[PDB]
């Protein structure tokens, strides 16, 4: 597991091609990160 | 350690939570290859994962960050998807849950768009899909998500080609 940039915690991944696609963001300590919500559903077939 | 609370869809907690998986799907580069061909979800359930070690070593380490970061957490609720959900809220995020050919380096990936992270659920790339009918677009299969409590500090700004 790599270490965050210099001076920083984390990395903001941003898309600059695809205008609709949102950001990704990377961590390198486990501890960053509390799974609050576990979410189990099915993806739908379009009509 | 881990208990998981059933939340009600009557509950408006639910109603955000899932107001926020299905307002985030988009249209992918790879037309529906590595996590299927879908507009909304069907969600059958939500819950919380509570954890009173795993809650206060995250606690812990967003007060150094916030400090490092002059009182500022920048912390966020962001997606992830991995194979390995049930590991997670039983023991928590550490490096084998990392991503080692991810684009900005080898940590632990999280997204906004919810389906970005249902790409993931399976394996990289989707793997070969749903256990039982190994399709990566199967509409019968439960699959899980998690949503994430995510402390950023200060986030190094990359632009992406994506
Ligand atoms: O090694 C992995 N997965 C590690 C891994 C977990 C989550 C992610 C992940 N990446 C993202 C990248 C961008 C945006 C969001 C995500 C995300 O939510 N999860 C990536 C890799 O899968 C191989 C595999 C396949 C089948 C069974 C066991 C293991
Ligand atoms: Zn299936």
């Amino acid at each position: 597991m790599a270490h965050s940039p210099p001076g920083h915690h984390s990395v903001t991944g941003r898309p600059s091609v695809n205008g609709l696609a949102l950001a990704e963001y990377v961590i390198y300590r486990g501890e960053q990160a509390y799974p609050e919500y576990l979410i189990t559903y099915q993806i739908m077939r379009p009509e | 350690g881990t208990i998981l609370i059933d939340l009600s869809p009557d509950d408006k907690e639910f109603q955000s939570v899932e107001e926020e998986m299905q307002s985030t799907v988009r249209e992918h580069r790879d037309g529906g290859h590595a996590g299927g061909i879908f507009n909304r979800y069907n969600i059958l359930k939500i819950q919380k994962v509570c954890n009173k070690k795993l809650w206060e070593r995250y606690t812990h380490r967003r007060k150094e960050v916030s400090e490092e970061n002059h009182n500022h957490a920048n912390e966020r609720m962001l997606f992830h998807g991995s194979p390995f959900v049930n590991a997670i809220i039983h023991k928590g995020f550490d490096e084998r849950h990392a991503y080692i050919g991810g684009m900005f380096g080898a940590g632990i990936y999280f997204a906004e768009n919810s389906s970005k992270s249902n790409q993931y659920v399976y394996g990289i790339g989707g793997g070969t899909g749903c256990p039982v009918h190994k399709d990566r677009s199967c509409y019968i299969c439960h699959r899980q998500l998690l949503f994430c409590r995510v402390t950023l500090g200060k986030s190094f700004l990359q632009f992406s080609a994506m």
